[PDB]
């Protein structure tokens, strides 16, 4: 099985040198062309640049002299450099891999071909915002159950900044009945989502709900326990 | 004055895509129309032109005529005969055994092409050569084949035919849109064909330029487009083709094609120099046709 | 763009430019909140793991766009779809064509399940207060939440997101109230409400 | 045309017919040779 995986800062300042890194499991590095695509919010899907080894690599003409791929042999895990970012470059990065095609138009020998690539196997994606402001660790509060047999029980993760954060429960044992909801942006520039699982009344236990609160940009790991 | 580009494409360039003024019907208002000639039809200035017009006043070709060869029986009048020699081994030279006599010769559909003879008659028995003075390296080697050469061609370009009117009354076929894909004319010759012929002349050659002697061949000496290329029409188009890979031998005392490039042009002075230049005009659809290979023409160069 | 088809029927979806020269359209499936992923390459080339009711129109006719038909359409196939044009004549196209959308008809109606949680005790000795009002489970995504001081509407504070639906019918909508220690002791009840198509959910809140 | 042009300008060149010719319908006698 092939699993794909990027990683990145997810907040770079304005005109610096973003460094992504998409470390690669299931194979190696060296046999197979590797991709990176971007993202917007409601756009389509901008394509960057393929790299494999052997020196055989190339760049979107419209992001030429600003992009740097490269492939480590030793660690198996591909990397971006993207220099002199912008907002324009605020997006949704992905890691996939690619094969390529010969499509036969002509009399092959007169040159009438040309290669095509298609990424099959995709990654999940990593979030990069650029943003000239300062990372802020978010405010984990519990939200406590309030009543037909069944219950609703919460988290909340306030006021932080950049995207994403990653919320689980009891450290990965809690999937039935769990929504988690999209973030609202307030006034002053801060992310503020909601997590609820339905449980269960029959909770006296006690049945410890612990939601695991996680947030890259930050380096921020916060367990809180909902109690009634 | 033609403003010209490339065709669109994604290289080498061959075709151009050029916009001029033009007369109307009226002798008033002026037209902003687009051609599309390939690069043999045109030249720059220091922007271009046509290629003829800084020499031959130029005239286009009709539409309705074929310049399909037909067959042509020449005859002669009361008081005259054309005697036709009927012996298989004959150099056209010397005296005949079976002469016999006829009004009206055989259907001679004229061909007008360069090094390949094409739709000719098969010769008899052994392939034929023939020549004026055969230690004289300045007369050509007339070739005849036993077993014909098959020989395809196509021109797979979807080309358009524009009808920019240049009135009142005359008007201009010019070249449009390009639909499909951007390919050249080819000529397919099959491998196996053409070695076994190929090796039939040279035991002929042997009979004249000694016993165990080497014969090799190489492309045109160089000089004007018509003696190095294999000019010829079929479907109204005037190929130019490539004869490199026909003519790279070398034959010592004792399974695909052979594709060959072509290039094309409306433009022409046919004859050496006779009837002015002619813009042929476009042709649409993919065009193809099979022809035969029944000669050759050769020259020799000045132990092997 | 977007393309609506009632459940069992077909679809067919158009993208990029028209046909210059013989293609090789390559197109994708990009799930509502997923990664995108390879449907059809080489104009009707299906790959393992896609079912042979996809099929794109042949790379081989000059003069029209990529289609892509999709037979038996069902509630999965709600989501997002590009295309890759590769043209002979076309320079390479980097960014892939406007995407078009599949819309699973016959749906047909769901209620919200919304929920409204008061201010936690760790918040509020930090001296703020929040209302959270989630919104589940509602088909179409289209609310205006508003809240209420007991009989009285609150006019500013509320923070409400925008609905994203989550590879089902499921759309989420979360609706926010700012308010302070002193603010949440003074009134009686607090309502959320949820206009969601013609009715009208209610649901109150009171201090201890 | 959307002034005015030759109701011919659109079709065929045009010549303009002598001035020293007649149109006047001649006798003409048609014959054949010998042996007819
Ligand atoms: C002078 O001499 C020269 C030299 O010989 C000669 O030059 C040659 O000209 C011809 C035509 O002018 C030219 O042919 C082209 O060949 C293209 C490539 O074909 C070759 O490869 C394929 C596949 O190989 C790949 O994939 C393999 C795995 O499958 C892999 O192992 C390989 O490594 C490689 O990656 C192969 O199938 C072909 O074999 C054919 O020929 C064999 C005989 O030699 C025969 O036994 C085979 O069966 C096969 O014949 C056909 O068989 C069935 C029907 O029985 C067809 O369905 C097949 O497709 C075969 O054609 C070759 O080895 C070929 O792709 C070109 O055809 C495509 O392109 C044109 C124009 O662009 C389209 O109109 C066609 O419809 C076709 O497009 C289809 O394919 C592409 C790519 O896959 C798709 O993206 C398209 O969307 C479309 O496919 C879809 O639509 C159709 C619509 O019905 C549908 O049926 C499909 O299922 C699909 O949904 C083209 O024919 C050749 O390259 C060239 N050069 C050489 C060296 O030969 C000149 O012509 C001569 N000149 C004259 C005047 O005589
Ligand atoms: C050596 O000798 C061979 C054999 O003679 C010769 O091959 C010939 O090649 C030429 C191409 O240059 C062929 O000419 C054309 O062939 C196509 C195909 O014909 C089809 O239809 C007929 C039905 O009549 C079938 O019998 C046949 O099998 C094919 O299926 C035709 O489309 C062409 O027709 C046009 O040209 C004719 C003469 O030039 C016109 O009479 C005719 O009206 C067509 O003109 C117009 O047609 C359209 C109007 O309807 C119009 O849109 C067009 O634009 C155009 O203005 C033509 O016949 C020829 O057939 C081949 N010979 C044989 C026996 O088939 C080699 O060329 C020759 N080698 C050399 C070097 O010359
Ligand atoms: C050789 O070079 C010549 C250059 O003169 C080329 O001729 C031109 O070809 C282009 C094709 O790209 C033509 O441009 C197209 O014109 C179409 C006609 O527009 C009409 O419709 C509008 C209504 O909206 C009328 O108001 C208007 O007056 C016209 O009557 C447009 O529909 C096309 O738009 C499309 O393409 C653009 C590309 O960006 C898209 O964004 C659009 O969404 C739309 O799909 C297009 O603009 C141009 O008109 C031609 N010129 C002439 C004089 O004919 C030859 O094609 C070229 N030959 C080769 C082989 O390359
Ligand atoms: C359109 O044309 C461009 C070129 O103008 C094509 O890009 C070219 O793609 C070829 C491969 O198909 C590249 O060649 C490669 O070179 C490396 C060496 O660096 C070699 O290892 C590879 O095996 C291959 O030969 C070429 O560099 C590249 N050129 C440019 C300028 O990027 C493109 O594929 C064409 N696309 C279409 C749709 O026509
Ligand atoms: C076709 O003719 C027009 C004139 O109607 C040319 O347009 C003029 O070009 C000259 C330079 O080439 C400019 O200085 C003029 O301002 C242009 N407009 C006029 C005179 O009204 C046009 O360039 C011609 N196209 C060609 C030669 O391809
Ligand atoms: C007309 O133009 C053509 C093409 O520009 C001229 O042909 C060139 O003649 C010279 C002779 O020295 C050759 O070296 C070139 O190779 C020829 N060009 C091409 C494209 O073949 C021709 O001489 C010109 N005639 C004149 C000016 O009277
Ligand atoms: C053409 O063939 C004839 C024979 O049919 C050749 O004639 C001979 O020519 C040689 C001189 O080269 C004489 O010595 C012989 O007496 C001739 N014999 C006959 C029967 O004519 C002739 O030379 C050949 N010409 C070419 C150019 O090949
Ligand atoms: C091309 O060569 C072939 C030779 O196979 C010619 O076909 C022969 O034509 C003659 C009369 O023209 C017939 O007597 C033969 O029976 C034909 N051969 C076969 C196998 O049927 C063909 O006519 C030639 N085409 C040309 C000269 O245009
Ligand atoms: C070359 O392009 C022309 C279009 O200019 C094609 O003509 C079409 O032919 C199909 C069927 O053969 C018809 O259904 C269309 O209505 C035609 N279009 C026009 C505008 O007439 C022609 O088929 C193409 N050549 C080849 C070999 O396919
Ligand atoms: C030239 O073209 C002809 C037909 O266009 C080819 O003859 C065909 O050969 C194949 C096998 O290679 C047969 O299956 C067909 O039945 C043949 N067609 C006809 C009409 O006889 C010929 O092989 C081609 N030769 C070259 C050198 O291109
Ligand atoms: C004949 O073939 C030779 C190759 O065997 C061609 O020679 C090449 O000519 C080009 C000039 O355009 C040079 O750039 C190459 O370096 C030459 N190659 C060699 C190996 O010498 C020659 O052009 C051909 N001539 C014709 C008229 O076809
Ligand atoms: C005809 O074919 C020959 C050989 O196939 C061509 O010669 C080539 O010329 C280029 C120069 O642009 C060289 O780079 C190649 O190496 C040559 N090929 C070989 C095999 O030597 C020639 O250009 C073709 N055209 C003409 C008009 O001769
Ligand atoms: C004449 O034919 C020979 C082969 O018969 C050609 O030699 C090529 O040589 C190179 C390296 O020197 C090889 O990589 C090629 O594979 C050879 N070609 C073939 C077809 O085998 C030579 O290039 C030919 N000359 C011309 C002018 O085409
Ligand atoms: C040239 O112009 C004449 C006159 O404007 C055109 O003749 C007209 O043809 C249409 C055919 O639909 C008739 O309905 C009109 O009655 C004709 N006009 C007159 C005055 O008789 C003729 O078609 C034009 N030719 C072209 C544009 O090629
Ligand atoms: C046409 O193509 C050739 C390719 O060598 C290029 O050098 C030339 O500049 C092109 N002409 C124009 C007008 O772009
Ligand atoms: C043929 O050419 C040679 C040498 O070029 C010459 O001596 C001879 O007279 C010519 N004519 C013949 C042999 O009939
Ligand atoms: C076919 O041609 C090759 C040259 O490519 C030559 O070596 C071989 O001897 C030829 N075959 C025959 C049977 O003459
Ligand atoms: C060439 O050699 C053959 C036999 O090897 C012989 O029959 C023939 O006469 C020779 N040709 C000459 C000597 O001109």
């Amino acid at each position: 099985q092939v699993h794909l995986q990027e990683s990145g800062p997810g907040l770079v300042k304005p005109s610096e040198t973003l460094s992504l890194t998409c470390n690669v499991s299931g194979t190696l590095v060296r046999d197979n062309y590797w991709s990176w695509i971007r993202q917007p919010l409601g756009k389509q899907p901008e394509w960057i640049g393929y790299v494999h080894d052997s020196g055989d690599t190339n760049y979107n003409p419209s992001l030429k002299s600003r992009v740097h791929l490269s492939l480590d042999k030793s660690k198996n895990l591909v990397s971006l450099r993207l220099t002199g970012v912008t907002a324009a470059d605020s997006a949704i990065y992905y890691c996939a891999t690619t094969k390529h095609g010969r499509r036969i138009y002509g009399v092959v020998a007169f040159k009438e071909w040309f290669t095509y690539f298609y990424m099959d196997v995709w990654g999940k994606g990593t979030s990069v915002t650029v943003s000239s402001a300062s990372t802020k660790g978010p405010s984990v509060f519990p939200l406590a159950p309030s009543s037909g047999g069944t219950a609703a029980l919460g988290c909340l993760v306030k006021d932080y900044f950049p995207e994403p954060v990653t919320v689980s429960w009891n450290s990965g044992a809690l999937t039935s009945g769990v929504h988690t909801f999209p973030a609202v942006l307030q006034s002053s520039g801060l992310y503020s989502l909601s997590s609820v699982v339905t449980v269960p009344s029959s909770s006296l236990g006690t049945q410890t709900y612990i939601c695991n609160v996680n947030h890259k940009p930050s380096n921020t790991k916060v367990d809180k326990r909902v109690e009634p | 004055t033609l403003q010209c580009t490339n065709v669109t494409n994604n290289m080498r360039g061959e075709m151009k895509n050029c916009s001029f003024n033009m007369t109307t019907e009226l002798r008033d208002k002026k037209q902003k129309v687009y051609s599309l000639f390939w690069r043999l039809d045109v030249v720059q200035i220091n922007e271009y032109r046509l290629i003829n017009c800084n020499t031959s006043a130029c005239t286009q070709a009709c539409p309705k005529v074929s310049f399909e060869p037909i067959p042509i029986h020449y005859c002669a009048p009361a008081g005259f005969a054309i005697l036709k020699c009927k012996d298989k081994k004959f150099n056209g030279t010397g005296p005949c055994p079976s002469v016999s006599t006829v009004q009206c010769t055989h259907g001679i559909k004229p061909v007008v092409s360069t090094q390949l003879l094409l739709n000719g008659s098969l010769a008899e028995e052994e392939v034929m050569i023939r020549s004026e003075n055969i230690t004289n390296n300045a007369k050509n080697i007339l070739v005849q084949f036993n077993t014909p050469v098959q020989i395809n061609c196509t021109r797979p370009m979807n080309m358009t035919r524009k009808s920019i009117r240049i009135g009142p009354g005359q008007a201009f076929y010019a070249l449009g849109d390009i639909i499909g894909d951007i390919r050249q004319a080819h000529c397919n010759v099959s491998k196996a064909t053409w070695n076994e012929t190929l090796g039939k002349v040279v035991k002929q050659l042997r009979k004249h330029f000694g016993n165990n002697t080497i014969i090799r061949f190489a492309n045109s000496s160089g000089g004007d487009l018509e003696v190095t290329t294999h000019s010829f029409n079929c479907g109204g188009e005037f190929f130019y083709c490539n004869t490199s890979g026909l003519f790279n031998s070398t034959w010592i005392s004792n399974n695909d094609s052979i594709t060959l490039p072509c290039r094309m042009k409306q433009i022409i002075n046919m004859w050496q120099r006779i009837g002015q230049c002619m813009y042929a005009p476009p042709i649409q659809g993919v065009i193809r046709c099979v022809s035969n290979i029944t000669g050759l023409i050769l020259t020799r160069d000045g132990t092997t | 763009t977007f393309v609506s088809v009632a459940p069992g029927q077909t679809a067919r979806i158009t993208c990029g430019e028209e046909s210059l020269g013989s293609r090789s359209v390559i197109w994708y499936q990009q799930r509502p909140g997923q990664a995108p992923s390879l449907i059809i390459y080489n104009n009707n080339d299906r790959p393992s793991g896609i079912p042979d009711r996809f099929s794109g129109s042949p790379g081989s006719t000059f003069g029209t766009t990529a289609t892509l038909t999709i037979t038996s359409v069902e509630a999965g196939d709600e989501a997002d779809y590009y295309c890759h044009i590769w043209d002979s004549r076309r320079p390479t196209n980097w960014v892939f064509g406007e995407g078009t959308t599949l819309i699973v008809l016959s749906q047909p109606k769901a209620a919200p399940s919304v929920t409204l949680f008061p201010p936690s005790s760790e918040e509020l000795q930090a001296n703020k207060a929040t209302l959270v009002c989630l919104i589940s489970d509602f088909y179409p995504g289209a609310v205006t939440v508003a809240w209420k001081a007991d009989s009285s509407p609150v006019k500013a504070g509320v923070e409400t997101t925008t609905p994203s639906k989550q590879s089902n019918n499921k759309y989420a909508a979360s609706s926010y109230l700012s308010l302070t220690p002193e603010q949440w002791k003074s009134h009686k009840s607090y309502s959320c409400q949820v206009t969601h198509e013609g009715s009208t959910v209610e649901k109150t809140v009171a201090p201890t």
